[PDB]
């Protein structure tokens, strides 16, 4: 079904599960950072394909996935624009914020 | 990790370095009890080039109403002793 | 799929060109495909073929409500209530039929937007003339109401704009 | 650049206006003109949907350029000559627009200079 | 709807005939349990209301008002009994028979037919106030506050009975049915201007307007902390609810009325937004903040458009919960160290986290973070006001930054910094507070996840 | 800071100050050590020039337009140590330092790790306890009649007595608390 | 125990998106939109199999 | 509070403020996270002077060279279809006037 | 991996920390005379620049001077 | 658009050329930077100033990350007037702040390159108000100024930090993360550029004193 | 001999910088020595409660209280309307109201004044 929009979207989704963690017994462990940090690899690692998709075949998808409310000729829903800014953007910040928490993890470790 | 457990033997000598590097103070003659005025001979500035030189070794500044106050290295040690929270 | 009607919701016939490689090297987002399919879609499908399955075998319906028509506020008397009260509830109905009429309008011309690419201004130029025409309409109806908006307010408005255009099919045909 | 030194600091009549261009008929000194061509049409244009200012004289180029670049996507180096060929037409239209300022130019002196020296005989 | 009113009633006898040590259990049970009755009130249509009999009528505009209260009896409930400990039995009983008298008189005045009952249980309410703020309040202040509450109201109340009279012998009816079906306009007359006058000023005064606030900052301070809580959260918007059901007889009139209150509310919200970056008192803080959000409303209720009614019903509930919760929030700080002075106890996140967590949350609501339900208000508001007029747009603008400035500035002198050193008397935070805080704070994003539910009869 | 302050700075206490305050911020315009060691022998001489001046009125002459030179060619970014009240790291560890009475209201679990700990903390409240009114009274009798006149306190004197009003600076949090 | 995180952070996820965007949102009219693929000429459509022609004898100035 | 002295040992460290002193009626709005007075090592109203002078000197500016803009010497670009008529915004029932474009 | 404070010496240093830098200095300057060398003429400019003085009248077409 | 990105970009360059706190002297780069990408979208490019944003965030990123090590190596210090000789005691955090530097002033075929020598010719072949492109070149050599300033300050002469010295870059993490960064800002202009259709129409012909102008007033 | 340094109400003079620093007194030393004193004398009063093991609770500062007192219940007591008193709220409280009434009605006439032409392009304007 094009994974196109499913990967998109799940890129975003996993990077909200350690935040649903954080009242477990790992963010009271010293392995947080590091899960963090996987977590972060692993939705760039993800990320990387739609961003082949784009280069191969230009592909661009708006999702309006869940309709939040409707006024009286406004509809207001939950959308996503998947164009290029997105999908170049999206990739480079994961990159850049995998290695700020490597470089974290040495710099911060005394707090 | 981060820097040492400094201790107040390493203070001393530091602090005895810095001072036997200087060439208004004869190396032999000065101990840690010395002091500055009396058994020394110097005058206020020297004492204030003294504390800045302590100040630049160790990287904190020393406030000018507790710096005017140290007379011998002893004080000095006991004065960053306490300031750093050395014990042993 | 069927769930919708294609005539509100219309689509044009959706070509797509044939790949053609034209280089010796393998296309990793057709072996990313493939692997995403086998891994991903199959479980899924699967999942949703037993839940189908279960449905099926416990089928139960539910009916879209019908509504008669009742005497209209003009042929309503200055104080009779019931009949203001009818008609009144006629025409808050009316009008939420009228606010879905726009909004379906509004998702046609949204979807012409982002369907047509680079090339939105000139391909989507009938959409955006029906949503003009059915908003000068819907404007024409039911703007500058304001709340506490009524049936008597409505036809009040609709009277004031039939005199203003009388008198001016009048005054041109003087001319 | 030298020509907004020219026309800021020396005689502004003789310089061209770029936003006013051109003033003398397209056939003014030209006997004939040939009319300027086109290779991609409108459908194709609009099917590729390359955007409102790459559909110039040059886009046909551009359109096989797209096409080279979609069909050898995995290697993104084999898209030299055509390329190229697309930066040359956009080079020889630059030229062409030069070559349209400078005749504005040389136009607009000559018959500036032309009428005074008219308005000079005919003052004597 | 006498399956809700029927069950208050039976809450009297109830406290009034409890065990000693299980009065503040068997409320908080029953209050809860009527709450989730009354939850089944939101069921609404979208043509007309649900006329249960000839009395009493529920809208889309009063039912989350409705639920408002019934939830808000049980979180006085539990935040009461800390500072009532070694109060005796008997005026424990009082004290809960005037908070359930007084949702008993909110829940019928939310729901009546007639705008002469609304107006009889409307002022009906005034009474456990005034006794629960001059009885159980605690510094002198209380008795002078109780007066401002009082005649300030009442001196806005006198002359809109006289009007309700007067049209019931004009239109033959004052049924809010028969008054919206023969509606008939207003013409430009000096009687019809003071008609207009004394029907408006007493909703003015309710909620309140700026330069009629005086008695808030008064009331709301020198109370305990279940009347202030209730005092915010309810008793502010009786004036949006009177405001938007009379303005259906004052029309055309209000075209030209809403003038000099349009301008007092948006430079008035200005002007106590201003005034609560220097507050000294951490309670006048919060009072102000309440007059600046119910200025909004007033601006929002005079344009008469229905996106600006949608947003004044959505910021009256949102703001009823988030100025509840700030008041509480202070009062724990206040029984800890004994006074309100803000600068006082400093650096409190290094010794409560988690009410410091409580602390944050409510100062990002109250600034209007999206998507929070106040944020949908605010916005809703601001556009309409746009198409009022483009200029809106700048005073508009200025109350949404001072807003975030002293919003924040109370967290951080309050939670950051460095602790003071002679207080050490600082407990940590008990289950009951922290429950408090959390069951104040929870409903406010479930509105967040379904806001059709408040946004009115216009939705 | 760990000294009690006086009524008054006197002339040589300002000149030293001075000296002090021109020597970093030369130190700040002369980035480099032997650039510094140059100008700084030159600053030097330059206050001890005038050490000998027996007219009062002259020096303070002297050291105010001393001072002004001073406002004048003063760097607008002179160099701070970290730990300064202009320093980056300033107050960064004031956030992690927690008051010890707060170990007052641990709960009985808590206090079951740590047992040691809390014996020795016993040990130490009831020292302060025993020491406190010996303590006071010691200081109401030295103490003249017409109130302190510094903040200075007084040491022990006696044979088990300790210098009263030292609870809360013997017991400081501590530099590098967390 | 060695690569079970791929399956609890990404696998489940995208399962669940999956099954949700394929037989729930897609199940409304203009809820996924993609624009239309580009076209060039000589290309072939897949559904209908009619082909594009090529550009207007190229002037060919090499 | 920002001009008090750092190194005195107040009883509030943070406020800078002694127990029993008298407290200034405009404490909060010189708390030091607010309104800072401190002596600046350039004089006031000499550096309002000069960051007037560079505002007003960079808006002249621009506006000058706004009335003398910079631009290459060459002609408009030329749009093959009729300034592409269509493409702008359809109207396919007005018939456009021509516009020619020829070689040079 | 263990270093040890040297008080006024020059600082312990591994080789494979030299190893690394001498590294990636050698391969960013590798790249930059390769992609140089290769591609000259993104610095260097592709099309030479025309100048119009020397452009003719016939193909410019304007009269001379006369008509 | 134009015009604020211009005076935005000049007044934190030349802001920038006397700061000794290290971290200052990179957020006021990275504020003229953003008044450059203003200024490109001023000039109707917005692909140039979005493929601007995404070259800049690697070496930007990279750059703090090295005077991060710098500053926790050196006690927590930040002042550049107390950093002396760290070419020969810093080898890879002087390498990655070079090839940073190096990147962020448009060094020809880096990551710098393929956007900042782009949007100096666009706005040099521009009908653009004339001071906002004096002010941009103008600021564009203050960027080789403080990065210079930076260099010189941090890496070059003899020792000013306290005696104890703590220096120590062996740690797998810092390198990691800084040897990541670094392969970005080198090849990930180029990498980007290649695989993205052609959006913008080039400027094929320009006057050869006009192509090298980044070039020359960088040099400058 | 430099270029002088002038104060300011945001940029107040140095210490160092004040000339009345420079000439003293007896009677200036006899001042400061009060000041010290009677510092001294509410820092020895400050300790003595701070470091009492029996105390719990909060120490009150009187200080405190007399400000927050001064700054809220103490205004209206010590008020007089002035003409400098009158004119201020005269102008501070009405004048913001009437400028505003003002701008806002010759926005709206001025809007209404076009719509009743018809030229205001109130086209897709469907929500208000
Ligand atoms: C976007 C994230 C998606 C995540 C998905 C799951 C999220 C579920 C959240 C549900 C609500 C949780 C309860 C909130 C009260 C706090 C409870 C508590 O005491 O925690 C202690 C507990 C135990 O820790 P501890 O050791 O005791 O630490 C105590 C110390 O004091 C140490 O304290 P601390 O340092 O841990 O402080 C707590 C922390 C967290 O505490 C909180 O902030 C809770 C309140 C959040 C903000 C509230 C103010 C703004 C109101 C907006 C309303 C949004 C409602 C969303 C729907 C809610 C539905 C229930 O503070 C903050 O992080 C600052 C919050 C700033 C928010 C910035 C983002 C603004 C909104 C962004 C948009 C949200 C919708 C995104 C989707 C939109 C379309 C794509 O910690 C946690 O449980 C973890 C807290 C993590 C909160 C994440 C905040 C982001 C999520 C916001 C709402 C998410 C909605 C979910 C649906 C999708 C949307
Ligand atoms: C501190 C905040 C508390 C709340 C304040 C509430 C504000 C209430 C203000 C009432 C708003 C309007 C009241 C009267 C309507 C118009 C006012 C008048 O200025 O308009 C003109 C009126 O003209 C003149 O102004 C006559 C009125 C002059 C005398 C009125 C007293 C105003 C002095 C200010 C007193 C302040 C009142 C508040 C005291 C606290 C209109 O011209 P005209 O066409 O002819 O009259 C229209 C009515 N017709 C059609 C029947 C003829
Ligand atoms: C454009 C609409 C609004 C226009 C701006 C109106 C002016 C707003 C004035 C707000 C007053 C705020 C009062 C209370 C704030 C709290 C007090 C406070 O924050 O203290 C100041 C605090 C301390 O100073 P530091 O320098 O950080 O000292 C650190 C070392 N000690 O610093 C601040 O926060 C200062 C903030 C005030 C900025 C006000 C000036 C803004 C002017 C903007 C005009 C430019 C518009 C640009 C248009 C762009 C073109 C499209
Ligand atoms: C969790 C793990 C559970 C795993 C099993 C679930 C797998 C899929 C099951 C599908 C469930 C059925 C379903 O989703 O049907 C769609 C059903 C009905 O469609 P509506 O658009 O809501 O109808 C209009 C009324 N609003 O919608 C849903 O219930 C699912 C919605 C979830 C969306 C994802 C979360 C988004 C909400 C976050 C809060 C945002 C706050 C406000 C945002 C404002 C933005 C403008
Ligand atoms: C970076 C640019 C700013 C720098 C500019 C600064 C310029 C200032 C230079 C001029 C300053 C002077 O010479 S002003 C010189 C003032 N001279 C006197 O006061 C003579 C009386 N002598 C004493 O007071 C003591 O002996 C004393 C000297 C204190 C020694 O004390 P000790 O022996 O007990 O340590």
């Amino acid at each position: 079904m094009n994974p196109f929009a499913s990967l998109t979207l799940t890129t975003l989704t996993i990077l909200t599960i350690p935040i649903m963690m954080s009242n477990s017994n790992i963010y009271k462990t010293n392995l947080y950072p590091n899960y963090v940090k996987t977590t972060v690899s692993y939705a760039f690692t993800l990320s990387l394909v739609p961003l082949l998709m784009f280069m191969h075949t230009g592909q661009e998808m708006i999702i309006s996935n869940w309709h939040w409310m409707t006024l009286q000729t406004v509809e207001l829903s939950l959308s996503f624009k998947m164009d290029y800014f997105s999908v170049m953007f999206i990739p480079v910040a994961l990159f850049v914020t995998w290695s700020i928490m490597e470089f974290s993890m040495w710099y911060m470790h005394s707090d | 990790s981060d820097a040492p457990p400094l201790t107040l033997e390493a203070i001393k000598d530091r602090v005895l370095y810095v001072l036997k590097l200087y060439d208004k103070i004869d190396p032999e003659k000065l101990s840690v009890n010395s002091h500055f005025m009396k058994d020394l001979g110097l005058d206020s500035l020297d004492q204030v080039e003294i504390i800045m030189a302590m100040e630049d070794e160790f990287g904190f500044e020393i406030p000018d109403i507790d710096a005017e106050k140290l007379m011998c290295p002893q004080e000095i040690v006991d004065y960053i002793a306490d300031k750093k929270d050395v014990y042993e | 799929p069927d769930s919708w009607d294609k005539d509100v919701y219309p689509e044009p016939p959706r070509r797509t060109p044939a790949p053609a490689p034209q280089t010796s090297l393998p296309n990793p987002v057709t072996y990313l495909t493939k692997i995403f399919d086998l891994l991903v879609d199959r479980p899924v499908t699967l999942a949703r073929e037993f839940i189908e399955q279960q449905h099926a075998k416990n089928r139960y319906y539910y009916y879209h409500r019908e509504f008669r028509r009742v005497p209209d506020i003009t042929e309503c008397e200055e104080k009779d209530i019931l009949c203001m009260f009818e008609a009144e509830m006629q025409w808050r109905r009316d009008y939420k039929v009228d606010q879905e009429i726009v909004n379906i309008i509004q998702e046609r011309l949204k979807a012409c937007q982002q369907r047509e690419g680079e090339s939105y201004r000139q391909n989507c130029a009938k959409e955006l003339e029906q949503f003009t025409q059915v908003s000068k309409a819907f404007q024409d109806r039911y703007s500058d109401l304001g709340a506490h908006y009524s049936a008597r307010k409505c036809l009040a408005k609709q009277k004031q704009r039939m005199l203003a255009e009388r008198k001016a099919a009048k005054e041109a045909a003087a001319a | 650049g030298a020509h907004l030194a020219r026309r800021y600091l020396g005689d502004a009549s003789k310089e061209p206006d770029p936003l006013r261009m051109p003033t003398f008929p397209p056939d003014y000194g030209f006997p004939e003109r040939k009319e300027r061509e086109m290779v991609a049409t409108q459908q194709e244009m609009n099917d590729a949907q390359l955007m409102l200012q790459q559909r110039d004289y040059c886009a046909h180029y551009l359109i096989q350029l797209l096409k080279c670049k979609r069909d050898s996507f995995p290697n993104f180096l084999a898209c030299k000559h055509e390329q190229h060929d697309w930066d040359y037409c956009e080079h020889l239209d630059y030229v062409k627009r030069m070559k349209e300022f400078e005749r504005e130019r040389r136009l607009l002196q000559r018959k500036k200079r032309r009428e005074q020296r008219e308005a000079e005989m005919a003052r004597g | 709807m006498l399956k809700i009113i029927i069950p208050t009633t039976m809450l009297l006898p109830m406290t009034w005939m409890s065990k000693h040590n299980m009065i503040w259990i068997n409320a908080t049970v029953h209050s809860l349990l009527i709450s989730l009755i009354s939850l089944s009130l939101l069921n609404q249509l979208g043509e007309n209301s649900l006329n249960f009999s000839l009395t009493f009528f529920s809208d889309s505009l009063s039912a989350p008002l409705l639920v408002l209260t019934t939830w808000l009896l049980p979180l006085m409930l539990m935040a009461s009994q800390s500072h009532l400990s070694k109060e005796t039995t008997t005026r424990k009983k009082l004290y809960i028979t005037m908070l359930i008298l007084l949702q008993l008189f909110l829940i019928m005045t939310f729901t009546a037919t007639e705008l002469i009952l609304f107006y009889i249980l409307f002022e009906a309410t005034l009474v456990p106030t005034l006794i629960i703020i001059t009885r159980w309040g605690n510094q002198t202040e209380r008795l002078n506050a109780g007066l401002y509450f009082l005649f300030y109201t009442l001196a806005g109340s006198l002359p809109l009975l006289v009007a309700l009279v007067y049209i019931q012998n004009t239109t033959g009816s004052l049924n809010f049915l028969i008054i919206h079906y023969w509606s008939h306009p207003l013409s430009n007359s000096w009687s019809n201007i003071f008609m207009w006058l004394a029907c408006i000023m007493a909703f003015m005064v309710k909620m309140p307007l700026y330069g009629l606030h005086l008695w808030l900052p008064k009331a709301h301070v020198e109370a305990p902390i279940a009347g202030s809580m209730v005092l915010a959260a309810v008793l502010l918007k009786l004036g949006g609810y009177g405001m938007m059901r009379i303005t259906t007889i004052l029309n055309p009139l209000t075209n030209y009325m809403a003038y000099p209150f349009l301008m007092l509310s948006m430079w008035g919200m200005i002007m106590t937004s201003s005034i609560c970056l220097r507050q000294t008192d951490l309670k006048s803080l919060i009072a102000y903040s309440s007059v600046s959000h119910m200025a909004l409303v007033i601006v929002a209720i005079m344009i008469q458009t229905p996106w600006s009614f949608m947003g004044a019903t959505a910021l009256m509930i949102a703001h009823g919960l988030t100025s509840s919760m700030l008041f509480c929030l202070a009062n724990t700080n206040y029984e800890r160290v004994h006074s309100r002075t803000m600068i006082l106890a400093r650096g409190l996140q290094t010794l409560l986290p988690l009410m410091a967590t409580w602390w944050l949350v409510a100062s990002l609501t109250n600034l209007a973070l999206p998507p929070s339900i106040n944020l949908i208000g605010e916005l809703f508001i601001i556009t309409a006001s746009f198409s009022w007029s483009n200029i809106t747009i700048i005073l508009m603008g200025m109350n949404m930054m001072i807003t975030a400035l002293y919003s924040l500035y109370m967290l951080i002198t309050t939670q950051r910094g460095k602790y003071t050193h002679h207080i050490n008397n600082i407990k940590p935070s008990f289950t009951r507070e922290n429950a408090l805080m959390a069951l104040h704070i929870l409903p406010l994003l479930l509105l967040t996840l379904n806001p059709k539910m408040i946004l009115g009869p216009l939705y | 800071a760990f000294s009690a302050p006086a009524a008054y700075l006197t002339h040589q206490q300002k000149v030293l100050r001075l000296y002090k305050r021109a020597l970093r911020h030369l130190e700040s315009w002369c980035v480099h050590r032997d650039k510094y060691r140059y100008f700084a022998c030159l600053m030097r001489a330059r206050f001890d020039e005038h050490k000998n001046e027996k007219d009062m009125v002259k020096a303070t002459q002297l050291l105010r337009q001393a001072e002004e030179e001073f406002w004048y060619g003063q760097h607008p970014q002179p160099y701070i140590f970290p730990e300064s009240p202009g320093g980056t790291s300033y107050e960064r560890y004031e956030c992690y330092k927690v008051p010890e009475w707060c170990l007052d209201d641990w709960h009985p679990s808590e206090k079951a790790m740590y047992p040691d700990y809390f014996a020795k903390r016993e040990q130490w409240k009831r020292l302060r306890r025993e020491s406190w009114e010996r303590e006071v009274k010691q200081l109401q009798e030295e103490t003249p009649p017409g109130g302190p006149r510094t903040e200075a306190l007084p040491p022990a004197r006696k044979e088990g007595d300790l210098p009263p009003l030292w609870w809360h600076i013997v017991t400081r949090p501590r530099e590098r608390p967390m | 125990r060695h690569s079970i995180f791929a399956v609890t952070h990404v696998l489940i996820p995208v399962w669940i998106i999956h099954y949700y965007l394929k037989y729930h949102v897609t199940a409304k009219p203009y809820t996924v939109v993609e624009r239309k693929p580009r076209i060039f000429p000589g290309d072939t459509i897949l559904e209908t199999g009619e082909v594009i022609p090529l550009m207007k004898e190229f002037p060919d100035q090499h | 509070q920002q001009e008090r002295d750092p190194w005195y040992d107040w009883d509030h460290p943070d406020l800078r403020l002694n127990w029993g002193e008298p407290i200034h009626w405009d404490l909060d709005m010189y708390i030091r996270n607010r309104v800072d007075t401190s002596p600046t090592p350039v004089s006031w109203n000499t550096m309002c002077k000069h960051l007037f002078g560079f505002v007003a000197f960079m808006l002249f500016m621009f506006w000058v060279g706004e009335i003398y803009p910079s631009y290459q010497p060459v002609g408009p670009k030329q749009y093959p279809y009729n300034d592409l008529y269509l493409e702008r915004g359809g109207d396919p029932t007005k018939e456009p006037e021509p516009v020619v474009h020829y070689e040079i | 991996v263990h270093i040890e404070p040297r008080y006024r010496q020059f600082p312990q240093l591994t080789r494979s920390q030299l190893i690394q830098a001498e590294f990636f200095s050698a391969t960013m300057w590798f790249w930059i005379l390769w992609r140089f060398w290769h591609d000259s003429d993104a610095v260097l400019g592709h099309f030479p620049y025309p100048d119009p003085s020397q452009w003719t009248d016939e193909e410019l077409g304007i009269l001379p001077d006369d008509e | 658009t134009l015009c604020l990105g211009a005076i935005t970009t000049l007044f934190t360059a030349l802001c920038a050329i006397t700061q000794n706190d290290i971290k200052k002297i990179v957020a006021f780069s990275t504020s003229s930077q953003l008044g450059l990408m203003m200024v490109t979208i001023g000039i109707n490019q917005p692909h140039l100033a979005f493929l601007h944003i995404c070259m800049h965030a690697f070496f930007k990123a990279m750059l703090f990350m090295c005077s991060g090590s710098i500053i926790h190596s050196l006690n927590d210090e930040q002042d550049i007037r107390k950093m002396g000789g760290l070419y020969k005691a810093m080898p890879f955090t002087t390498t990655a702040l070079i090839i940073g530097s190096l990147a962020l002033t448009g060094m020809p075929y880096l990551t710098g390159f393929y956007s900042k020598d782009l949007i100096i010719e666009a706005v040099n072949m521009s009908y653009t108000n004339a001071w906002a492109l004096l002010m941009t070149l103008i600021a564009t050599s203050l960027t080789a100024a403080y990065s210079t300033r930076i260099i010189f300050f941090a890496f070059l002469g003899k020792p000013r930090f306290p005696p104890l010295v703590l220096i120590n870059e062996n740690n797998p993490l810092l390198i990691n993360s800084i040897k990541r960064l670094l392969i970005g800002s080198i090849f990930a202009g180029f990498i980007i550029s290649n695989n993205i259709p052609p959006m913008t129409v080039p400027n094929t012909t320009m006057p050869l004193y006009m192509k090298m102008t980044a070039l020359i007033v960088t040099i400058m | 001999s430099f270029p002088k340094y002038k104060p300011s109400r945001l940029a107040t003079l140095p210490a160092t910088l004040d000339p009345a620093e420079y000439d003293i007194s007896p009677e200036t030393r006899k001042a400061q020595a009060e000041r010290l004193a009677i510092r001294s004398r509410l820092k020895r009063e400050y300790l003595l409660q701070y470091n009492d093991p029996n105390r719990l609770g909060v120490i009150e500062d009187p200080a405190l209280i007399r400000w927050t007192y001064a700054r809220s219940a103490n205004i209206y007591p010590n008020f007089r309307p002035t003409p400098k008193t009158s004119l201020l709220g005269a102008l501070f409280g009405i004048g913001p109201l009437f400028f505003w009434y003002y701008v806002f009605k010759t926005d709206r006439d001025k809007k209404e004044k076009l719509i009743q032409e018809g030229k205001l392009d109130q086209t897709f304007n469907i929500s208000y």
